[PDB]
Formats: structure tokens, C-alpha cells, sequence
């Protein structure tokens, strides 16, 4: 449920974030792994290291879905629907990760966008990877 | 909360270029703005409809450097964290009824905030030790 | 977001519930308010005791809004608008009491039927609960 | 955890009352049917796609026989649950990385099966107290 506003303010802070999206989701990746080792155990053939290619090119899929998930933010349930299938029904991933994820995100967005990131825009971003993680965890 | 070497001093090196003042009021308005909920114990504090009244607030920034001299306090002790917030731990669970929730996502939104305020110097490494100080000072409150 | 299965299972139950929807919310009502201290807060002004008449009356209310939700399951949020508003705009009620508050609707509803709360009607009538939670948790 | 003598003896006195097989096999089956991601940890033990599939598993209600007397244990020791809890919180972080919110989650999910299984009888000063020894079991898990 997110209002015009704040749907704007997103749009423009991934309009900012622009070419730079494959980074800060292997950048976000990383800190989670590294604040919340518990999320590791989801990547057992991952390797995990600073600077892998296998969590660059993750992050850069997770950046893309995030991309198509703000271009199709009226429509999140039925533009997420195969990862909403993957995360819950395969993966089983359990929420708490889905709010770390998004915290990690919200820290790489704060320390890569220090003026994009007013409060407004923070609290825009927050509700938007709320919105997001609800989508992946809803079972269906 | 159990750092190594490192850690303890790449955290304590950060914290000693934060500024009391500016930290602390970010932080508590930023909470507030984002978790609206959390005006429901502040609404003595005055006007806190619009995030720009909200981070204009001298009440509000007050109160945050109260709370972030409370976190510098329990960052020199942090071997002895649940001590040091015994007194607070209490205030906030009898008096004030504050959900243990709370504490973690201050604790997160001041993490932001030290993110947006030091940029890349802001390491992964060094998020993960504060992290894990927030946290800390989140279970030492929730007792 | 339910299924058709668990819609039914919620429909069984609570028409099952029937004319004892007020008393379930009152003792419903009352475990919360003995289980977690932080939730009577809200109600300052009422009489929190054994037997309160002030109690009974909100649990009526409250299970009265329980059963327009259950007939109303595919218009969940045009049909909790105004308590959307009260809770989250006037109220600013913490969300982990509208969690402690389903727990406290489950429990009561397995100590009054048993042979009804299978595992399968346990999952919807959580699931339709946090659907309740989260229409009233948004801020519009 | 602290508890008045009397919710001590309606918990002892519910207690005596409970079927060990039955009421940790049932908790547990209702736990992985209503929280579907947490059969992650339990894929080993088998078919776990219907709720009758789950609630029909041997393993499942072994395991559920083991976590209900471990539930029992700390029942036995309230006043020292971090010291009964220690083993099994090692196990189940370092070795099973379960998140702490499922040991709520279970928590509350064996007082529904208490209620279910007592009736008028898990009257709400009874709940309460299960409350209070399922949150200190989680908290000592946790740990
Ligand atoms: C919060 C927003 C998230 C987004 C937008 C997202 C997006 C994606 C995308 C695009 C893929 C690639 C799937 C494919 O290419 O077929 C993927 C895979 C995956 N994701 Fe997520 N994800 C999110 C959260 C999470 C979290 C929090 C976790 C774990 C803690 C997780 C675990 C995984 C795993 C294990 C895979 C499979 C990768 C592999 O096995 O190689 N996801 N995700
Ligand atoms: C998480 C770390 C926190 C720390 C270190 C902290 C610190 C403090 C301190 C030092 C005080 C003393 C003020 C005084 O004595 O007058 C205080 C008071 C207070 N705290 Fe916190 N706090 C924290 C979290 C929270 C949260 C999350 C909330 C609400 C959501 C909260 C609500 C309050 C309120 C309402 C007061 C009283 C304000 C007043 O009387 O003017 N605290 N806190
Ligand atoms: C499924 C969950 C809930 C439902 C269906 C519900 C429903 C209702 C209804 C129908 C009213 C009547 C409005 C009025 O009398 O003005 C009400 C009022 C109220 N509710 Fe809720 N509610 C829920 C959760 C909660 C929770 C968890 C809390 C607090 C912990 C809460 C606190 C209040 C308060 C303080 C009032 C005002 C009562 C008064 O002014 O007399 N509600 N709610
Ligand atoms: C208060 C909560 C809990 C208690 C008291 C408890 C207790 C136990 C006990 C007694 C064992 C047996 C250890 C052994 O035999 O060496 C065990 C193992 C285990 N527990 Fe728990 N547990 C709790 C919560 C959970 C939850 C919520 C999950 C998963 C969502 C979980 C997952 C497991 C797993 C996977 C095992 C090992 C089973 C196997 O390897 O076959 N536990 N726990």
C-alpha cells in the first residue's frame, strides 16, 4: 500500500542508484553475509568471498528484479511471481532474512546516495522493500 | 558484546568522528518518520506530522543526544552492557512500555545513519561490528 | 493472500463460532491482557478486570469486525477502512499486538472447539488473522 | 524465569496431565503445516506436502517426543533454563542455524495445542503462565 508520493520518491532514488544497481546488490549481498552469517547457509556452492563473481552475478540478478519490481510497481504480485514461487516454495527462505536483505540494501543506498537519502526518501525506500519482501514471501 | 581486536578498534575509531549532536536527533527523527507508531511516546514532544517538522524538532533533538550519549556510554562498557543499561532497561519497560522491536529498529535506523554520514567509510567489516554493538545494547535494553 | 481452500475452512469455522463470537472475543480479549501487560496500555480508561462489562462490549465490537471480515474476505481492505484509519493513523497501535491479539483469537478458538481446529483450519485461520492484521496495519 | 507459586503449581499440575508422544508430535506437525518454510531444517525426515502427510510422520512425532521432553527438562529447572538450554541452543545455532523467532513460533504454537488439548480447563491464568515458560525457553534457546 504505498501512496503516489512515495512512489515517486522511490522511482527517483532508483533513477539515481541508474547503472550503479549490479554493484550495490553484490555490496548489499555482501554486508548481509557478513552482519548475518546465518543467511550463508543459502549459498552452500556459493563462494562467498569479497570480490566473488558468483555474488557479483547474483547480486546483479537481484538488482535487476529490484529495477523490474519499481517499473512495475502497480503490478508487484503478478511482475514477482516466479521468484515469489522460487523464494517460497523451493527456497524456503524464511522473512527474517527477506528484512535483513532489505536493511542491507537500505545501508548501501544511505552510503551511496548520502543527499538522495532525506528521511522521506528513506522512509519511501523502506516501505517499497517492505512491499517487495511481502510479494516473495506470500505463498501461493 | 564479544568483538575482536579489529573490530573494537575500527569501531571505536569511527565513533570518535561522530557528532553528538547532529547523530543522535537524525536517528530519533528518522525513527520516527519511518515507524510512525513510534510518536505514540513522543507526542508530548510537540508538532511531529511532517518529516520536516519532525527533524526540525528541538525536543526531538534533544532527546537524541541523550540517546546517542546512552549508546557512547554503553560503547565505552561494552564488555559490561547489561549492567550499564539496567537503569534504562527499566525506565523503559516500566514506565514507558516500550516493545523490545523498537530498540532493534532504532538500533538499525542509526546504523543508516552512520552509513549516510560516513559513506564509504562505512565498510561492510565495520557495519558488521556495529551491528553486532547495536544489537548488544537492543538485548540489554529488552531485559 | 488466501486460497479458496482455507477461505472455506475460515467460513466453516466461524459459523461454527456463530452467537459466541461476543463472549470468544472478551476471553480472547482478557488472555491478552494477562499474557502481555504492554497491550492494556492502549485502554487507560477501561475497566480491566474479571467480568468487565467495558471488556465485553469491545470484544463484541471487535468480533462483530471479525465476522464482516469473514464475509468479507475479497474486499478485506475497502471493507476495514475506518479501523485502518483508527488503528493506524489515531490509535498507532504497534504491530506486534495485532500478532500478540491472533494468538490470543487462536488460542480461544481451539479451547472452545476442539474437533474444529484441525491442523488445515489452524494454518487459514492464521493466515485470514494476519490478513486482518496487516489490512489494519497499513497507513494509507 | 520468575513465576508466582501458584502459576508454578497450575503449570506442574497441567503438566501431569499432558501425553508426552502425543502432544509434542501434534505441536510440531502444526508448527511445519502453519509455518510451511520451516520443513527446510526437517526435509530429512520425509513426505511433508499435506497436512496429513505431516501429521502422519513417525520421525515427526519422534522429534516432537524429543522437543517435548526437552520442554519438560526446562519445566523441571525454571529458575536455571539458560544453564538446562545451553547444549541445545549450541546445536541449534552453530549447527542448525535456526532463526530464534521459530523457537517463538513453536512456543506459541505448542500453547495452542495445549489449549486444543484442554479445553475450559487452560483457563487464561494458565496461559499466561505457559506464556511467561514458553518465553523463557525461547529466550534460553536463543541464547
Ligand atoms: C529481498 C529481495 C530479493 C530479491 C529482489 C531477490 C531476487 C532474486 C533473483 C532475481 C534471483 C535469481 C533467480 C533466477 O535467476 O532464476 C534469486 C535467487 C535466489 N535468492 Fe533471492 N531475492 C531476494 C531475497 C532473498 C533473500 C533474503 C535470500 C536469502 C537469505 C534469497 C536467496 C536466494 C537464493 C538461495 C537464490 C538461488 C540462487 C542460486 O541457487 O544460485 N533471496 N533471488
Ligand atoms: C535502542 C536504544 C535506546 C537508548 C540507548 C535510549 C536511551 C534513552 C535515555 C538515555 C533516556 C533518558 C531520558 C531521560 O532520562 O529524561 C530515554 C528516555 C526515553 N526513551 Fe529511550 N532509548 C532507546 C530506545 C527507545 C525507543 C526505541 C523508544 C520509543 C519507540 C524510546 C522511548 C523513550 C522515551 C519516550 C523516553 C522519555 C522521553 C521523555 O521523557 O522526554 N527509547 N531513552
Ligand atoms: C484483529 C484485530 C482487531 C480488530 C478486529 C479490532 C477491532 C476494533 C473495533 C471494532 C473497535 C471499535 C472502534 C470504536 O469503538 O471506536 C476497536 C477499537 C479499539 N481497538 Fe481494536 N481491533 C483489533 C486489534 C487491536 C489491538 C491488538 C489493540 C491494542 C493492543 C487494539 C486497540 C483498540 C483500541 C484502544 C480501541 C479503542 C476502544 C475505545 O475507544 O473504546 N485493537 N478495535
Ligand atoms: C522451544 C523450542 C525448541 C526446543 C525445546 C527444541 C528441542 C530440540 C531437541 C530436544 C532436539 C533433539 C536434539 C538431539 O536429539 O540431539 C532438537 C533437534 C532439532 N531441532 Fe529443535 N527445538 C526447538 C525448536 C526448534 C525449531 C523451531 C526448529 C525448526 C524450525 C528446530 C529444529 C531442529 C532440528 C532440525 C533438529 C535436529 C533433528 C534432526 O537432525 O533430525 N528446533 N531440538
Amino acid at each position: 500500500v504505498l501512496s503516489p508520493a512515495d512512489k515517486t520518491n522511490v522511482k527517483a532514488a532508483w533513477g539515481k542508484v541508474g547503472a550503479h544497481a549490479g554493484e550495490y546488490g553484490a555490496e548489499a549481498l555482501e554486508r548481509m553475509f557478513l552482519s548475518f552469517p546465518t543467511t550463508k547457509t543459502y549459498f552452500p556452492h556459493f563462494d562467498l568471498s569479497h570480490g566473488s563473481a558468483q555474488v557479483k552475478g547474483h547480486g546483479k540478478k537481484v538488482a535487476d528484479a529490484l529495477t523490474n519490481a519499481v517499473a512495475h510497481v502497480d503490478d508487484m504480485p503478478n511482475a514477482l511471481s516466479a521468484l515469489s514461487d522460487l523464494h517460497a516454495h523451493k527456497l524456503r527462505v524464511d522473512p527474517v532474512n527477506f528484512k535483513l536483505l532489505s536493511h542491507c540494501l537500505l545501508v548501501t543506498l544511505a552510503a551511496h546516495l548520502p543527499a538522495e537519502f532525506t528521511p522521506a526518501v528513506h522512509a519511501s525506500l523502506d516501505k517499497f522493500l517492505a512491499s517487495v519482501s511481502t510479494v516473495l514471501t506470500s505463498k501461493y | 558484546v564479544h568483538l575482536t581486536p579489529e573490530e573494537k578498534s575500527a569501531v571505536t575509531a569511527l565513533w570518535g568522528k561522530v557528532n553528538v549532536d547532529e547523530v543522535g536527533g537524525e536517528a530519533l527523527g528518522r525513527l520516527l518518520v519511518v515507524y510512525p507508531w513510534t510518536q505514540r511516546f513522543f507526542e508530548s514532544f510537540g508538532d511531529l506530522s511532517t518529516p520536516d517538522a519532525v527533524m526540525g524538532n528541538p525536543k526531538v533533538k534533544a532527546h537524541g543526544k541523550k540517546v546517542l550519549g546512552a549508546f557512547s556510554d554503553g560503547l565505552a562498557h561494552l564488555d559490561n552492557l547489561k549492567g550499564t543499561f539496567a537503569t534504562l532497561s527499566e525506565l523503559h519497560c516500566d514506565k514507558l512500555h516500550v516493545d523490545p522491536e523498537n530498540f532493534r529498529l532504532l538500533g538499525n535506523v542509526l546504523v543508516c545513519v552512520l552509513a549516510h554520514h560516513f559513506g564509504k567509510e562505512f565498510t561492510p567489516p565495520v557495519q558488521a561490528a556495529y551491528q553486532k554493538v547495536v544489537a548488544g545494547v537492543a538485548n540489554a535494553l529488552a531485559h
